[PDB]
């Protein structure tokens, strides 16, 4: 439909956007992970 | 021209660019160099025209001899005070044949009759990367020996630099020239500074390294080596507009875009001694080298020039490149004003 | 202060995600309503002024010029369709973000606590009008003068960089108070004359003075009218803030150094008020007319009386509201007859009945007429100036004389006599620009009932 | 044998009118035209400038000019009443002061 | 009296907040001129821990019993 | 109403925002509460504050 | 050079004079010889006869400046006997540069130069007699 | 810049051939190796002015 | 001071100076840079042997072999640029204008 | 349509290799667009 | 400014960093760091043509983590530099009495200046 | 007389006309090499000899 040479993209890939969303969730929850380790690094010596 | 060769000879850039800040010895500066050298001869003559060829002639002539004027000066060295550490010199002479060497390296007034010459003849990806990686490894050798150099040497050659890369630049259409001459004032926007404070001079590197780099992506999105071409740029697409609207308006330096931070901050830490003639002639000339910006902006995005069709048959086929990281470094490059106490980054 | 500088920021999404015929709506609306929220402002009170932060804090000079760009954005941003209501949405939205970042820089510039930060702020400024005239100058040669008024601008504005770097590093800090509270007398050695050369040449190119004013009257009639309207009233008006605020360093040389930039001055307020009494482009008389009245600002900020510094912000004030209001009757002209000219548009008495009216009190308003704000200023300069020295006021006097000629000749050049009788397109007067007009004459004369907000910092 | 251009005889002069004969001042949408009109004649002079001019008609005494008022009444009430005279020169008390000598 | 109740700000807010600005912003200034004292005289005796370009590193440095007595 | 048309409450929520945010920033800078030499008089009736 | 930069500035001015031309002439020779070099250089005027003539203009015509500026010098501060002020040096530029146009023979030119070379020749009085560390603490 | 991967790695690629009075391959001397080793051990740990002073 | 220093310095100049200064010919001038590479070579090597400084005695070797190849890129270039005309003059590069 | 826009003669300036011809500089002819000089 | 006790390898922050408090979360140059990472997406959804403001959902969060992460990194690293600069400041100071005195605060009673009315 | 054409003539004229006359002497090289490294010889003598750099 409507598309002479069908788009070589456009139509949803399942790897990349996955890949992109699995690896934005790690590095997010291991920035809040760090973040709180650090905090109570800082309470612990001070 | 493999992807394997071509992957190996850019492996062999990085390779000749870390040799040359890695190493606490002379041999391996001087290898770093020449390497550098060696590799960065056929990412030029990538077509096979004979402007590539020539270009190619004179840029090995002249960073040749480079080479061994600083050859000259190490075994100056050695000739005095024994040993091969990177650290201050022992005469005057030899600091005066190496900065001299380092001149003509990476590019002063005296010395800058090859750059414009050898970006005109090449395509824009061989210029980005001697550009940015020829003009980044010497200022670590800079920044390594500056406890040792008379003063008058640097501070003559980045006047003559700031002043020559400005004059030279108002009388071409040509893009790469006018880049070239760019280059050639940033060169000695960053060497009048490096006797003072060098942290200043390393970011001013980097954010001349991301401001060519958004320029010739800009130019690499599409194939344009006259202004006429940026018009038809214009009549194409209109986000390319602005954006050499915006990072024409940072090249130039104006104070709530982002190529404000290199100008002013190097005005602070020169004017903390007792140098104010100096800033002044320096940030005149800074408004001098933005005329050619100005009337480049002025073909691009403010103005519109009559574009001829067959932009009818072209707007069927969107530009489907890729860009190397075109919108992180525009934003990078022109929306990083309030973030100037990320100077402190650096020691 | 963050409460006005946040929701200027949050109107220009709002042009953005609104949808086609729109966008118009609710930028006027929102806009109006962060006119009122500027007028709550007005809180200042005797000892000493209010501090919206260690970076924001306003003096009461600065409360009135806030409440001024406030108020003149949404004037504005009706003032400017009609011209471009037949271009682009993308085109049309990117110039109104334009002028709400244009507004943002100047409230960034009104309340800034330290120089530096008012320096970088004042070319902030600068940036976004050389877009706006270039890309809507609707002539040829606006090229010429967005690029006259931007190199002017900056190698004026360039050195003055220099000497606030010395200054934040041989007295400490740049806040105003602690420049204040410390500031010790700088004698007559050469270094402290060229670095109060370099500030107040700076500022002398800003303003401008008669050697560095032909700047100003391209950059008008090769412009639109936003870019016009704001160019004038609060570029200018924000050069004489700057100057105010700086002239606070710097005490005994001005009396050995400041005698001849009185002089350029002077002479050059009745030279150019003589040259705007003979040209034809009807818009070019108020730039004129702007500088005439801003060398008069000159001499009164570099007097240092506590009398010229009340009726220099007066004369500010009720200044850029008439030359900006002149401004646009001039383009309401300007869009009835595509002349530019002025003895090809004539007649208008008997056609369009109201527009004399607005005529007339506009004219008036820049005769100096005698309760109005503009006469206030004018006379308290005359004032100051006359004890200044008891033979200048004949300067002044001559200055009214062919001011009150040459404006009251534009009033009866276009509008008094016969129309050409070959005109036959203008249509009646619509109610926007009634609107404007009434926008602008009626703070003004509510102004003039109460003008105990307008005067400065020593009232 | 040339003529340069080939763009469109340029332009037609756009008479607002002709087409809405109750039109305020800009163009031909009939509906917002009266908001935009509605609008700038309530929420730029029934709510700001008649509010505008009762909020800064009068508010607390500005730069302290009533209380400046009252506070020297009192004080030449006082002054006259107790012999001497009102405003003494020499506003800083010259036994708190040190001169450099000769 | 509602207009200054419902809007504005006691002097006695905004007098202590000039007051309180005050003392933190004479605290930046001192600080910023020892500052450039401090480099102004380090950088011209050298005694302190910044400007102290690296030397040789003596660990190299390894006597032993050579070949030639006479060194 | 807010999701029928949710463009014309933006501004005010952002003046409510920035007049929040005024108010943290002077409970930030509450130094010098009663240490002025004119504007100190005994804390009084109930709880320990007279600016916030 | 340095060495002849330290000549004119050795002599008290004051007056001990055309000891102040003669370096002055010393300085404009330098000068010429340094702009000759550089334009026979990146010019080649074929022949050699004609460059041996485009050398000999710009040397004497820079050389002319320089002694009709001492000259000047020496005349001014004999005649206002006032060492201090640098109007002195501002009456020489505005003569060196009137005598530039009269040997380019264009006389715009000539009165540019007068007021350019009057404003640094003042700016670099004041700069010798004030004390302006140029180029350099270089400390901090 | 002057990156100390050389020293982070911990291999002594660069600190042999760099300066005299080194371990040479046949454990011989240099003709100035003492004055070498009392001019280091004089400038060790010294901020490069105050051991030119 | 060791008096053949002096002549080899002056030998060092002359190359550069035969390096710089030249016409209507590339290989005679990157002979003459040759030329300069021995100069270096030798001036390095009586230092060296001079100062029984035995460790670093791989400057004259790598020197030269890496500047070898420095002109053997060099004629690969000289012999490109008399590929694409006949000749090999510094004449005939006058196109790619400043 | 009444707004001004720069014509054909206004982009002829913006052509050739240099911008200011003088009696020495008419000889720049400009590039070839390929890049390619022809054998 | 160099070494400062030039053991000093590449370093990117030392354990001496975990003993100042470390950026909180939502200080605002973290947020105008995320600002300016939407800001990109936005823009990269307009070099390409595909729509602003949608299709790029997965793009736009990647940036936004991509800079916050980097930035905070970058705003420990600021804190870290500008904690050794004034403890080095300090240091200096208290090892060295002799060339920075107590200056005498004479007061205002005995303090002779000129003063130049304009008149 | 005095606004538009002398003072047009002395602020912007005589500058631009400064910087056009010296942009066409400087970048106005014709394509030689020999030029280019006797320029490079002459600067290392004017650099040595005249205008003394070692000292
Ligand atoms: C500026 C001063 C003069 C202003 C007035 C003027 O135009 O005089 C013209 C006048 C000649 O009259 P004319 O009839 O206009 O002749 C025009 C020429 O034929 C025009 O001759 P031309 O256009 O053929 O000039 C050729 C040559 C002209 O030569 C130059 O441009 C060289 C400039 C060097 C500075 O140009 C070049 O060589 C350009 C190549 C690149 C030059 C820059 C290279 C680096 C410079 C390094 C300087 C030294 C550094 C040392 C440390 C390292 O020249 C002089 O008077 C020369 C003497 C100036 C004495 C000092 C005056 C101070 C004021
Ligand atoms: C060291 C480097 C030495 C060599 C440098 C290059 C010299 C060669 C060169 O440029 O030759 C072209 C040309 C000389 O060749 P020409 O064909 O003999 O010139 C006659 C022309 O008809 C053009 O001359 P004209 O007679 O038609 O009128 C020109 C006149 C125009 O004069 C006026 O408009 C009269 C009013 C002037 C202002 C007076 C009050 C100032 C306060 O003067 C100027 O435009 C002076 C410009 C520079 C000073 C600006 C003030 O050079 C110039 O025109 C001089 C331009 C400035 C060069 C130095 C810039 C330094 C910054
Ligand atoms: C400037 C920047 C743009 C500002 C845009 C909005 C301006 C609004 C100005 C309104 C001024 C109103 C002044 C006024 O009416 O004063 C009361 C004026 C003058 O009164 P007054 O202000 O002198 O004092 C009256 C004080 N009370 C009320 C306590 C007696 O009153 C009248 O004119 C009486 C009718
Ligand atoms: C116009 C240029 C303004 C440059 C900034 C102002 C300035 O300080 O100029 C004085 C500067 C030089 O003065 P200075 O700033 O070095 O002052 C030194 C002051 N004493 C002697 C007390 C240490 O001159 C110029 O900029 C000349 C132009
Ligand atoms: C002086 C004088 O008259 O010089 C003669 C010269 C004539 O010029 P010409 O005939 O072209 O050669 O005249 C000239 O070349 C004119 C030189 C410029 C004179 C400018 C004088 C000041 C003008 C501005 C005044 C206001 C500021
Ligand atoms: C005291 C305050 C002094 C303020 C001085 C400000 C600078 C002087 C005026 C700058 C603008 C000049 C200008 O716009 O000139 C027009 C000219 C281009 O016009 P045109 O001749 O048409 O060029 C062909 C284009 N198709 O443009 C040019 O020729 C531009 C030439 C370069 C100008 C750079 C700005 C001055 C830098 C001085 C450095 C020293």
């Amino acid at each position: 439909k409507f598309y002479i040479q069908e788009p070589p993209h456009g139509s949803p890939n399942w790897l990349k956007v996955g890949l992109t969303l699995g690896t934005s969730a790690f590095l997010w929850i291991y920035l809040i992970k760090q973040h709180n380790e650090d905090v109570l690094e800082y309470k612990r010596r001070n | 021209m493999n992807p394997i060769i071509l992957i190996i000879i850019l492996m062999t850039v990085m390779l000749g660019t870390i040799i040359v800040m890695i190493s606490t010895h002379w041999l391996l500066i001087w290898i770093g160099f020449e390497m550098n050298m060696l590799a960065i001869i056929p990412i030029m003559m990538k077509k096979h025209n004979p402007r590539a060829t020539e270009a190619s002639t004179k840029y090995f002539l002249t960073q040749s001899t480079a080479s061994m004027l600083l050859m000259m000066a190490i075994i100056i060295n050695l000739m005095f005070s024994g040993q091969w550490t990177v650290m201050k010199l022992f005469n005057p002479m030899a600091s005066m044949l190496m900065t001299m060497a380092l001149a003509m390296k990476l590019g002063m007034a005296p010395f800058h009759f090859w750059v414009p010459e050898v970006t005109q003849g090449i395509p824009l990806s061989s210029g980005l990367i001697l550009l940015t990686w020829q003009k980044l490894a010497p200022m670590s050798v800079l920044y390594q020996i500056l406890p040792s150099i008379n003063l008058d040497l640097i501070l003559t050659l980045s006047i003559l630099s700031i002043t020559i890369g400005g004059w030279g630049g108002l009388n071409q259409t040509q893009l790469r020239k006018i880049m070239a001459y760019s280059s050639i004032a940033h060169m000695g926007w960053m060497t009048a500074v490096l006797l003072y404070n060098p942290t200043m001079t390393l970011l001013n590197l980097i954010i001349y390294i991301i401001m060519t780099s958004t320029m010739f992506t800009l130019f690499m999105a599409n194939s344009t080596t006259t202004t006429l071409s940026l018009s038809h740029t214009w009549n194409k697409a209109p986000i390319m507009t602005i954006l050499v609207l915006i990072t024409l308006l940072s090249m130039g330096g104006l104070p709530p875009l982002s190529g404000f931070m290199p100008k002013w901050m190097i005005i602070q830490e020169m004017t903390k001694n007792d140098s104010i003639i100096l800033p002044t002639l320096m940030a005149i000339t800074a408004l001098l080298n933005l005329y050619f910006y100005m009337r480049l902006t002025y073909s691009t995005a403010l103005t519109m020039f009559p574009s001829t069709n067959n932009m009818k048959m072209k707007w069927q086929f969107p530009t489907t490149k890729r860009m190397t990281l075109l919108p992180t470094m525009t934003v990078l490059s022109t929306m990083l004003l309030p973030l100037t106490p990320i100077l402190s980054i650096l020691e | 202060m963050l409460k006005y500088i946040i929701p200027t920021m949050m109107l220009m999404p709002l042009t953005w995600l609104s949808k086609n015929s729109m966008i118009w709506i609710n930028t006027t609306l929102h806009s109006l309503l962060i006119s009122l929220t500027s007028l709550l402002l007005l809180n200042q009170f005797g000892d000493n002024s209010l501090n919206f932060s260690l970076t924001f804090f306003s003096d009461s000079l600065s409360t009135p010029l806030l409440i001024l760009t406030m108020w003149l954005l949404p004037l504005m941003l009706m003032a400017s369709q009609h011209h471009l209501s037949k271009e682009n949405l993308a085109r049309k939205k990117l110039f109104i973000s334009m002028l709400i970042l244009l507004q943002l820089f100047l409230i960034m510039t009104f309340t800034a606590t330290e120089l530096i930060f008012f320096y970088i702020m004042f070319e902030a400024t600068l940036v976004p009008t050389l877009i706006i005239i270039t890309r809507w100058g609707n002539q040829t040669e606006r090229l010429n003068a967005g690029l006259y008024f931007l190199f002017y601008t900056l190698a004026g504005s360039l050195p003055l960089l220099v000497a606030l770097i010395y200054i934040q590093n041989t007295m400490g800090s740049l806040n105003f108070l602690i420049l204040q509270y410390w500031v010790q007398p700088m004698p007559n050695s050469w270094s402290n004359t060229f670095m109060w050369l370099a500030c107040m040449m700076a500022f002398m190119v800003k303003m401008p003075l008669y050697g560095l004013h032909l700047w100003l009257p391209k950059a008008h009639v090769e412009a639109p009218i936003a870019g016009s309207m704001v160019l004038a009233a609060i570029l200018l008006k924000l050069g004489g803030y700057g100057m105010m605020r700086i002239t606070l360093l710097l005490n005994p040389i001005t009396d050995f150094m400041a005698y001849p930039f009185i002089m350029l001055s002077l002479w050059g307020m009745i030279m150019t008020s003589s040259i705007c009494l003979r040209q034809t482009d009807l818009k070019s008389l108020i730039a004129y007319s702007s500088v005439s009245h801003m060398a008069l600002v000159i001499v009164a900020i570099l007097i240092q009386t506590p009398w010229s510094y009340m009726g220099a912000t007066a004369l500010m004030i009720a200044h850029g509201l008439t030359s900006s209001m002149l401004f646009c009757l001039a383009n309401s002209n300007y869009e009835r007859v595509h002349s530019r000219t002025m003895i090809l548009a004539r007649g208008l008495q008997t056609l369009l009945p109201l527009m004399a009216a607005w005529w007339l009190l506009a004219s008036l308003t820049n005769l100096a007429l005698p309760p109005s704000i503009n006469l206030i200023g004018e006379l308290f300069v005359v004032m100051s100036t006359f004890s200044w020295s008891n033979i200048t006021i004949i300067l002044m006097g001559l200055n009214m004389v062919i001011t009150a000629l040459y404006s009251l000749y534009m009033l009866i050049t276009t509008q008094r006599g016969k129309h050409t009788h070959h005109i036959n397109n203008i249509l009646p007067s619509f109610t926007r620009e009634n609107a404007l007009m009434s926008l602008h004459m009626l703070p003004l004369l509510l102004l003039s009932l109460n003008p105990k907000i307008i005067l400065g910092p020593l009232y | 044998p040339t003529l340069r251009w080939q763009e469109d005889p340029e332009p037609e002069d756009e008479n607002l009118y002709e087409k809405n004969p109750d039109s305020h001042g800009y163009d031909k949408d009939p509906a917002v035209d009266v908001w935009n009109m509605r609008v700038v004649f309530f929420f730029g002079f029934s709510i700001v400038l008649v509010l505008g001019s009762t909020f800064v008609a009068y508010l607390p005494d500005y730069r302290m000019q009533e209380w400046a008022r009252r506070e020297a009444e009192r004080l030449v009430k006082y002054r006259e009443a107790h012999g001497l005279p009102l405003m003494e020169s020499n506003c800083f008390d010259p036994s708190k002061i040190q001169l450099p000598e000769d | 009296r509602w207009i200054a109740r419902t809007f504005f700000d006691a002097p006695e807010k905004n007098y202590e907040r000039t007051m309180a600005i005050l003392q933190i912003e004479s605290e930046k200034a001192e600080l910023r001129l020892k500052e450039l004292e401090v480099r102004r005289l380090m950088r011209a005796k050298g005694d302190g821990p910044w400007f102290q370009y690296p030397t040789i590193d003596k660990a190299l440095i390894d006597h032993s019993p050579k070949a030639t007595p006479d060194n | 109403v807010v999701r029928d048309h949710w463009i014309h409450v933006l501004v005010p929520v952002g003046f409510v925002f920035g007049y929040y945010l005024d108010r943290k920033n002077d409970e930030k800078l509450a130094a010098f509460r009663n240490k002025s030499l004119l504007y100190k008089r005994e804390l009084k009736p109930n709880e320990e504050v007279t600016w916030k | 050079a340095k060495t002849l930069l330290h000549q004119y500035w050795d002599i008290p001015e004051g007056t001990e004079c055309h000891r102040k031309t003669y370096a002055a002439t010393s300085i404009g020779g330098a000068s010429g010889l340094v702009v000759s070099a550089y334009s026979v250089a990146l010019k080649t005027p074929t022949s050699f006869l004609e460059g041996v003539a485009r050398t000999g203009r710009y040397t004497f015509t820079a050389a002319a400046i320089g002694a009709i500026f001492g000259l000047t010098s020496c005349i001014s501060a004999q005649v206002r006997e006032k060492p201090d002020d640098p109007l002195n040096y501002l009456i020489g530029g505005c003569a060196g540069g009137l005598t530039l146009g009269a040997r380019t023979r264009s006389y715009g030119i000539g009165a540019a130069a007068c007021a350019y070379m009057g404003l640094t020749a003042a700016l670099v009085k004041m700069g010798q007699l004030e004390g302006w560390k140029v180029f350099a603490e270089p400390k901090v | 810049p002057f990156f100390d991967v050389q020293k982070k790695l911990g291999v002594d690629l660069d600190h042999w051939m760099t300066i005299q009075s080194a371990e040479q391959p046949h454990r011989i001397p240099a003709r100035c190796h003492a004055f070498e080793k009392e001019w280091i051990e004089c400038a060790h740990g010294i901020g490069s002015i105050r051991a030119e002073k | 001071m060791s008096l053949v220093y002096m002549n080899i310095m002056m030998a060092f100049t002359v190359s550069l100076t035969g390096l710089l200064m030249y016409r209507s010919h590339l290989m005679s001038s990157l002979l003459c840079l040759e030329g300069m590479m021995l100069s270096l070579f030798i001036l390095a090597t009586l230092m060296i042997l001079n100062s029984h400084f035995t460790l670093a005695s791989m400057m004259p070797i790598i020197l030269l072999v890496f500047a070898a190849c420095e002109a053997a890129l060099g004629l690969s270039l000289l012999v490109m640029v008399s590929n694409t005309y006949g000749t090999d003059y510094v004449q005939n590069l006058n196109l790619l204008q400043c | 349509a009444r707004q001004w826009q720069p014509d054909v003669e206004w982009a002829e300036q913006y052509g050739g290799a240099v911008m200011y011809p003088t009696k020495e500089t008419a000889h720049w002819k400009p590039p070839p667009w390929n890049d390619v000089d022809p054998p | 400014m160099t070494g400062r006790q030039a053991r000093a390898p590449l370093q990117f922050l030392p354990d001496e960093a975990r003993s100042l408090p470390p950026p909180k979360l939502t200080d605002p140059r973290l947020a105008y760091i995320g600002f300016l990472g939407y800001c990109s997406g936005l823009i990269d959804n307009a070099i390409r043509r595909r729509p602003v403001l949608s299709a790029g959902l997965h793009r736009q969060f990647l940036y936004i983590t991509s800079f916050v992460f980097v930035g905070y990194y970058l705003l420990k690293r600021q804190d870290y530099m500008y904690a050794v600069r004034d403890h080095d400041m300090f240091s200096y100071i208290k090892s060295h009495p002799e060339d920075f005195p107590e200056k005498d605060k004479k007061t205002y009673r005995e303090v002779f200046e000129e003063f130049h009315p304009v008149r | 007389l005095l606004d538009l054409i002398w003072l047009e003539t002395i602020l912007p004229k005589t500058i631009s006309l400064a910087q056009m006359k010296m942009s066409t002497t400087i970048t106005s090289q014709k394509g030689l090499i020999k030029l280019y490294f006797l320029s490079f010889l002459i600067t290392i003598l004017i650099s040595t000899t005249l205008l003394n750099f070692h000292e």
